[PDB]
């Protein structure tokens, strides 16, 4: 392997204005939403899951 | 064997810039505690800052747990209104 | 540590400076507010005159409130000082803040 | 007609001093006090009960009042 | 039993009940001037236009403000510590009885001789006779002999409990797989109530613990009419 | 030149006053309340056991 | 402790130390381990209450077998399985 | 702007999905132990990882690619490594506490000893002893690891840190194989309790803390770290450390003076 | 850049006193209520 | 007189009887007939008119002790107000009596109450102190 | 402390209003629970 | 034989509030010392001070359980 | 922009303004369960029904008012908001990590909610004893979801914890010591520091109650050989440093609140402030066990846990007195926040009082589990925690939002709540003296005065509650823009204005060594 670090520090010092968990590109944008849709489709089922389980059945 | 990288050749932004700085025997970062001077009106203890006005801490006497707060503006020496003892504010950068 | 009399020698002192300016005759009246005691009228007369000096009629008149205040629920203290400082107040023309209204709410 | 000089000095410190002092004393009254209306009144009262008291006599009182599950 | 608006603890029916009055009573007279010398010393600080706001030297003031709390707590340490090594003290117990907390109802046994044990349920308020204490009164009453030393063990077959009269000095916690002990000796015959003193599900409130001090001579006609 | 305090605390220190004490009265007294004073003195005993 | 190469800890005094004691331990218990080997005869099985509990049942499986259940040396409640 | 030497931190979406996978774990097991679904509990493991890697990530953007880490920032990083240490230590000092709290006072139902009447404890001298080794030797060769690393020598670096990663999944497998052989349970009483709580436990960090090995392995391959900076090798040697003396305790506790 | 000053600082707007006394109102209201609800909930249930 | 947000940062008047020399005059900006009064204040004071005299106080100072250290009827609106809550209170506490409060238990009916006070009498509840101790059993009423 | 007069006073009446408001939200619901008690203690 | 007993004595073995041990020593010594006469052709009186002891301090439930698991063989102590 | 600054924050102005609008949210939550145990104590006979659903409002009170009351608003709210600021620090030390301890705190609540909605809720008490709590006599998610909520809690704090030490100790000025800083900053540290020490220790003990409750483990189960006993001593080697940890950023902000408006620069005997606060805290590990006098432990140990705990008061003592000493010869302004301060003084002082009662264990036999000890830590927690809460919340108001509250109005809110609070709390000791116990939903008939009276106090402080509320409105609504402040000079959170800049000390301050 050879060092490739001088290219991560002008890619990731690149006067663009992205914050810093999407300046990757735009596989940070896909792996963010894949995240946040999880998180927050995940806590919308845990709420359906609390009225069901509020109730007896 | 080598292989492995120094500060001198890989470590870039801020870290760099201290590093620089700290070789050169400067400060830019205020990671040192200034020495103060006597502190008269004719010796004050001269302030660096980028704008015209910073906060100034004042220990007045050695081991004293209050600290005097007040902001030094550029212009004609300001004393602390504690003890008296006199700062200056020198603009650069 | 000091006398009484080694105390108010030193703010007399400290008052009599000839070229006190504005900041140390502050600094001192400011300071002298905070001990446990009404300043002697010696040491009031030093401060009078020095406001003299500095061309500032009205710290003189607020020095003389601050007497009073000093003073609190003890009421024969401040009529004694300023007893005391008549020439004084004569001498340079300053009105007692009574004979200014301002002892009026 | 001058007035006297008056003290000056220290008028804080000495209206401290005086009242602590008066706290102090105020203190003993109501420790005083307290022994004698609760602590020695306590003291009396089971002495004064407990010294003739008869436990065979209590009982029966309280058997002849029809209290117990055991006694009738 | 408590009575209305009372204010202190129960009438002692222990002797070790009385020392915990008036070690109370000594100790609540600290509390009471503690704090009222606060409050008055606050009130002291309150009431002056005299000022001293520069720099007030401490290490001479503080040593007065370490060294008489803690003398002040010594003077309440000794007499505690007498009270709870006395509670201590080795006595001869001439009858053991053992409690058994329930959800939730208390169950006792005494079985020195005969294999006496029972049930004691709260009476309910609908069926309470004219006289009768609300949520106080039990079917089966704890029945003991007066002015004798009683070795009381406690337990429980399935959550925590505790068995309390406060008339005697008594809480001891009723946990499953251990075996509590307490003494309790009244001096005096009569009728003493207690309540269930850890929580315990939906009726913590309605198991309570009554117990029937009678001459030794009752106690064992009661005893043997019960096998 | 007169506050709010000057020209209202008089009327609020007495209406205050007088409301608060008439309606803890009123509800202290008139509605049913139960207090379960003590009653050592004011209690006549009456028996109790029966057949 | 009998060893001395002191005054300068390093690089090279660790891998020494890596090769020449470490390692060689972990083999020497290997082996060891390797000589114990072996199934033991796995006991009478007794229902003592205090083993097997069963409070609630498990999350998985049939809610009776624990989570990594060997069925030569792990009794159920009735005992071992067949 | 700044004429200080500290990091102001972009604004950042990982905290809350944090948090969120938290809700989804626990709110997972709590559908996992009583409504008989594991929906919720492998959303929010596969969340927590996503919020670990990208978070984490982001780091090593911040200092190794953006410089960041000032010297006054490795020295909080520093401070804030020791204080979770420590909060890990006292974590595992409760059930060493219920341990001895079990083993001391062997109650009736155990037939009053220890070990219990039933449990047939396994041989410290065997396999229990074999993972003393091996973690005490990964203590050794993380530490020819450091020194390699300060000394500039990349290949042996790599050689030591791959043998501490090796004996770690070694002391894994051999502790996965120690408990399918074990006679006794989770459910065996208060002994199998506090033997598969505690060491389950440490298993756990044994394997976090061989995937931050793993991690600074690959960094190491990628020339991240300096010969004078590298806090993420420290803070995994340390945590490794930590790992190994947590396991001498269960050892010396667990495994021998409570056979 | 974030707006700065008084008002600017807090996650809800001040801009209309009766807009944010309807939101303070939900807001505080709704913690009060809570308890209330699920106290009926568990009534209502056995 | 008018004092800006912005004006955080450099030194300000304020009316402190243990401050009394602020950093700053209450006035800054000076008319021509008070930039002669100041010309005037650096000769003899005694040729300062009382009226003069005042100005001057009141271009250094914004309050006087007498003016700072006033009393107030604020303590009138504080103790009325809370009383006048204290009582609403009392509404909501009648709200309830009525409206969620069903019947207390039949133990507190007069009957029950006289038959259980004589039943605790007759087993001595409190008998050193709190309840038997305030019955007096020779003369069969509450002790006097 | 000092402080400019208020950029949008909120006069007595206003204050009334909100002052009425604040308290019915807590009232109202807990007041409609607390009423139906009985409807949801025996249902 | 030095009887006259009215409930077990302080034992220095059990001299703490937790009486959990003293009931369960003295059930497993009436039953390791019955299990003894029983065995050699001895008369069981002589544990009598055992089974008194435990009889009066343990639990009614407890010596049932006991007993049940005796008869089980699933008791954990040594008799 | 909404979104990236109050959901995606890495500022501690955002997150501390986050923690006050939580622990405001909460703390109506918390009113509203003790108004609910309050009604149903209010009148003999049963109001809601029988203990369960009591205790389940009872342990969602505790739950409620300590994690996500307290705890957020005096760490997570004035915390954040003012220790950078007291350091001139320009965030805290992990910016990042510290927005996900907040955002734990919602989800943490919302189990808790969870819990009280399934099954028959939790009415274990918030010690959460077994084996009431375990899966026999709490069968269903309730306890587990309390556990679970209490995971995430501790989750938060520890976090919180961690990052707390590492900005008081790595990001002051260079020439700032340890002996530099204000005292409210060194109750953080202490604070942080019990939180990093026995919250582990928490999670341990409830862990093994969730393996008990699901994975058949017998910690606690005597069946298996287990001692209920055991997860006593667990909670409460946590329990009493959490008690200490709720009343310490209290002590800091009382020491800033009587300093300030006593006219002072400073507090009297600084290191005596730091000695007593940093005692307090180490002596809070060694006590644990006077919560546990009635379970049965030897008498050795039931004198040492006596001894222990009474020499609490001597660095408590020295506390007061300094506060004392603060007042002696100030120029004394009477606003509202010093009246709070002056309420805690003497309001503390008598709960400590009855805690130094309680530590006999002889006394404490009588006395535990019974009304004494609600009316002991009432008063150090509802008047005490409280009043330095709503001290610290109205003079650092105008601090945080840029206006400032009515002052009159703010005065009535005290008033009000003084008597609600005490007329609550202080006849509850007559109730304890005399054998009221804990956790009752109904009592004896004897003791329906003093129940009736402590009800009537809660409906008064639930008008102050309402008063509150309709305070901080007015102020948002009339919008009276902050001028200037007093005592700058000794008050360093104050001069960069009102509100501070988003970014505050960009520049360092200067200070030198001399
Ligand atoms: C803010 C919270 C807080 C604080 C500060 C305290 C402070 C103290 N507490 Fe309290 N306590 C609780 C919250 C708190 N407590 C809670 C929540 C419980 C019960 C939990 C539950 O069961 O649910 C509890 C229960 C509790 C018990 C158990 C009672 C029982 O359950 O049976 C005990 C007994 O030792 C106790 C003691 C003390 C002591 C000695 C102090 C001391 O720190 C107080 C010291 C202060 C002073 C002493 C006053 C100031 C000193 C002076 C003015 C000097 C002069 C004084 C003397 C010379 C004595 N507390
Ligand atoms: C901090 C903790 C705290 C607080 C504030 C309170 C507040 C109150 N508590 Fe509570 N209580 C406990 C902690 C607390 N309690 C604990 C630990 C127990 C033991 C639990 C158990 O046994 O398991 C208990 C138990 C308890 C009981 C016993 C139940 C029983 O044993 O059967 C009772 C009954 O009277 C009671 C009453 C009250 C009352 C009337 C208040 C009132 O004073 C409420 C008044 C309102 C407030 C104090 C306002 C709240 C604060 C805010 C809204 C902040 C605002 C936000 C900003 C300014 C930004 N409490
Ligand atoms: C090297 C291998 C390690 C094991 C890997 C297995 C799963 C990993 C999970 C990690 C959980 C860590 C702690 C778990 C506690 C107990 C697990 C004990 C370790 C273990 O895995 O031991 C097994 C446990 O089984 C079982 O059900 C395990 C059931 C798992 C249920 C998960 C419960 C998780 C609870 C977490 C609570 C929060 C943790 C604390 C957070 C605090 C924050 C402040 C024993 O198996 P057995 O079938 O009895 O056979 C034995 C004889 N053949
Ligand atoms: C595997 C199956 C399930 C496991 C669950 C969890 C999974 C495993 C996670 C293991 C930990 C991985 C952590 C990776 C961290 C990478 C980022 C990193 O290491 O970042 C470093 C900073 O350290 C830092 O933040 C260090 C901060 C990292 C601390 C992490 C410590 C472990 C925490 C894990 C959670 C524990 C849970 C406890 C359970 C009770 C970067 O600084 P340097 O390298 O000096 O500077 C770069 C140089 O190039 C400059 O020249
Ligand atoms: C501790 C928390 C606070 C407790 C104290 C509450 C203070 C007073 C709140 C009043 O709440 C309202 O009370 C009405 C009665 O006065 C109820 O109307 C009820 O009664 C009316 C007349 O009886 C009917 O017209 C309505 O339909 C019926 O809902 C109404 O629902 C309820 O919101
Ligand atoms: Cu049994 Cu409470
Ligand atoms: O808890 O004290
Ligand atoms: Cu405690
Ligand atoms: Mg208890
Ligand atoms: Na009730
Ligand atoms: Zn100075």
């Amino acid at each position: 392997f050879e060092n490739r670090v001088a290219e991560k520090q002008k890619l990731f010092q690149e006067d663009n204005g992205l914050p810093v968990h999407l300046k990757g590109g735009a596989t940070d944008n896909i792996l963010y939403r894949v995240t946040m849709t999880l998180c927050l489709g995940g806590t919308l089922y845990s709420l359906y899951c609390l009225g069901w389980a509020s109730f007896p059945h | 064997g080598g292989g492995v990288p120094t500060d001198e050749e890989q470590a870039t932004g801020l870290e760099r810039e201290v590093m620089l700085a700290a070789r050169k025997g400067q400060d830019p970062y205020n990671i040192l505690a200034p020495k103060a001077t006597s502190g008269t009106k004719e010796d004050p203890n001269l302030v660096p800052s980028i704008t015209n006005k910073r906060i100034v801490g004042c220990i007045c006497e050695e081991d004293n747990s209050t600290v005097i707060w007040f902001w030094l503006h550029k212009g004609e020496a300001q004393r602390c209104p504690s003890c008296g003892t006199h700062y200056k504010l020198v603009p650069h950068q | 540590h000091e006398t009484d009399e080694e105390f108010d020698a030193r703010w007399v002192t400290y008052f009599n400076k000839p070229d006190i300016d504005a900041w140390e005759l502050r600094k001192g009246m400011n300071t002298l507010v905070g001990y446990d005691l009404v300043p002697e009228p010696k040491i009031i007369d030093a401060a009078l005159r020095a406001c003299r000096r500095l061309n500032d009629f009205a710290s003189a008149v607020r020095i003389l409130e601050v007497v009073k205040d000093k003073a609190g629920p003890h009421k024969e203290i401040y009529p004694y000082v300023i007893q005391e400082l008549r020439p004084t107040l004569n001498e340079l023309g300053i009105s007692t803040p009574e004979e200014l209204g301002l002892d009026k709410v | 007609t001058a007035l006297a000089k008056p003290q000056m000095r220290g008028l804080l410190a000495r209206r401290l001093r005086f009242h602590i002092v008066g706290a102090f004393m105020v203190s003993l009254g109501f420790a005083t006090f307290y022994k004698f209306a609760v602590a020695e009144k306590r003291k009396k009262a089971y002495a004064d009960f407990y010294r003739n008291y008869d436990s065979m006599k209590d009982f029966e009182e309280m058997r002849k009042a029809g209290i117990f599950q055991s006694a009738k | 039993m408590a009575y209305p608006m009372q204010l202190g603890f129960q009438d002692a029916t222990s002797p070790i009940m009385e020392e915990l009055l008036h070690f109370h009573d000594h100790t609540l007279m600290i509390v009471f001037l503690i704090s009222s010398l606060v409050l008055y010393i606050i009130s002291l600080m309150l009431t002056t236009k005299l000022t001293h706001t520069s720099t007030m030297d401490a290490q001479e003031v503080e040593t007065i403000w370490t060294i008489l709390p803690a003398i002040i707590l010594i003077l309440i340490a000794l007499p505690s510590l007498r009270i709870l090594y006395m509670m201590d003290e080795i006595n001869n117990p001439s009858l053991t009885v053992k409690t058994m907390g329930h959800q939730w109802y208390w169950s006792y046994e005494y079985t020195d001789y005969e294999d006496l044990s029972f049930d004691s349920y709260m009476i309910p308020t609908s069926e309470l006779k004219p006289g009768e204490l609300r949520l106080l009164e039990v079917d089966n009453r704890v029945v003991l002999p007066m002015e004798m030393t009683i070795r009381m063990l406690v337990s429980s077959e399935d959550v925590l409990h505790s068995w309390a009269v406060p008339s005697l000095g008594l809480k001891t916690d009723a946990i499953p797989g251990r075996l509590n002990q307490t003494t309790l000796m009244s001096s005096r015959p009569g009728l003493y109530y207690g309540q269930c003193s850890e929580i315990c599900g939906s009726n913590h409130s309605f198991m309570p613990i009554v117990l029937e001090l009678v001459p030794l001579k009752y106690f064992e006609k009661w005893s043997a009419s019960m096998l | 030149a007169p506050d709010f305090h000057d020209k209202y605390g008089n009327a609020v220190l007495a209406s205050g006053a007088t409301f608060c004490v008439a309606v803890w009265v009123y509800m202290a007294t008139q509605i049913g309340i139960e207090w379960n004073p003590s009653p050592v003195g004011r209690v006549t005993p009456k028996e109790w056991r029966e057949q | 402790a009998a060893k001395g190469d002191h005054g300068g800890t390093g690089a090279r005094t660790w891998r020494f130390l890596t090769f020449g004691l470490a390692l060689p331990s972990v083999a020497l218990c290997t082996l060891n381990s390797w000589l114990h080997s072996g199934h033991r005869e796995r006991p009478a099985f007794i229902p003592y209450h205090h083993l097997r509990i069963r409070t609630k049942p498990f999350s998985w499986g049939d809610g009776n077998h624990t989570f990594f259940h060997n069925p030569r040396v792990n009794p159920l409640p009735t005992g071992y399985e067949k | 702007h700044q004429t200080h030497a500290y990091h102001m931190v972009n604004p950042s979406p990982w905290p809350l999905t944090g948090a969120l996978s938290a809700l989804l774990m626990t709110s997972g097991l709590t559908m996992w132990f009583h409504f008989n679904s594991m929906t919720l509990l492998m959303i929010g493991l596969t969340t927590n990882m996503l919020t670990m890697y990208q978070w984490w990530r982001d780091v090593i953007r911040e200092s190794t690619f953006q410089g960041h880490h000032t010297p006054a920032v490795q020295k909080g990083l520093r401070y804030g490594m020791i204080l979770f240490i420590i909060s890990e230590v006292l974590f595992f000092t409760g059930f060493f506490w219920a341990f001895y709290h079990s083993s001391l006072a062997p109650t009736p139902e155990l037939g009053g000893c220890w070990p219990p009447t039933g449990i047939h404890p396994l041989n410290p001298l065997e396999v229990p002893l074999l993972n003393t080794s091996v973690l005490l030797a990964s203590g050794v060769s993380i530490t020819w690891a450091h020194h390699s690393l300060m000394e500039g020598d990349r290949k042996h670096m790599l050689q030591a840190l791959f043998i501490t990663i090796t004996l770690g999944v070694y002391f894994t497998l051999l502790q996965a194989s120690e408990y399918y052989e074990a006679p006794f349970t989770i459910s065996d009483g208060v002994y199998g309790s506090t033997f598969f709580v505690a060491t389950g436990f440490h298993g756990l960090h044994v394997i976090i803390g061989s995937t931050f090995l793993i991690v600074c392995f690959f960094r190491q391959l990628k020339f991240h770290f300096t010969s004078n900076h590298h806090f993420g090798f420290e803070a995994g040697a340390w945590y490794w450390h930590f790992v190994d003396v947590v396991w001498l305790f269960l050892y010396v506790s667990i495994y021998w003076w409570g056979s | 850049h974030y707006e700065e000053g008084p008002g600017k600082n807090i996650p809800f707007s001040v801009e209309n006193k009766w807009r944010l006394l309807a939101m303070m109102t939900l807001f505080f209201g709704s913690g009060f209520a809570a308890p209330f609800f699920i106290v009926r909930h568990q009534l209502l249930k056995k | 007189s008018v004092v800006k947000s912005e004006d955080y940062a450099l030194p300000s008047y304020v009316d402190r009887r243990d401050y009394p020399l602020p950093d700053v005059a209450h006035v800054k900006n000076l008319s021509a007939s008070q930039k002669a009064l100041k010309e005037k204040e650096k000769a003899s004071w005694s040729s300062l008119s009382i009226d003069e005299k005042v100005e001057l106080y009141r271009l250094k100072f914004k309050e006087s002790f007498a003016e700072m250290n006033r009393s107030t009827n604020e303590w009138k609106t504080v103790v009325g107000a809370a009383m006048f809550f204290i009582g609403f209170t009392a509404l909501l506490l009648i709200w309830e009596k009525h409206y969620v409060y069903g019947p207390i238990p039949h133990t507190f009916e007069e009957e029950w109450v006289a038959k259980q006070t004589k039943r605790m009498l007759d087993m001595k509840v409190a008998p050193i102190q709190g309840f038997s101790a305030k019955w007096d059993y020779d003369k069969n009423e509450w002790k006097k | 402390i000092t402080a400019k007069p208020a950029k949008t006073p909120t006069s007595p009446k206003e204050q009334a209003i909100g002052l009425s408001v604040t308290f019915l939200s807590f009232l109202l619901p807990a007041g409609w629970v607390l009423y139906h008690l009985d409807n949801y203690k025996k249902s | 034989k030095i009887k006259n007993y009215q409930t077990a004595p302080f034992d220095s073995r059990f001299p703490n509030q937790n009486q959990t041990r003293n009931c369960w020593q003295n059930y497993l010594d009436f039953h390791r010392c019955e299990k003894a006469m029983t065995a050699k052709g001895g008369d069981v009186s002589v544990c009598e001070w055992y089974r008194r002891v435990y009889k009066s301090l343990c639990p009614i439930s407890w010596v049932s359980t006991w007993d049940d698991r005796r008869a089980e063989g699933t008791f954990p102590g040594k008799i």
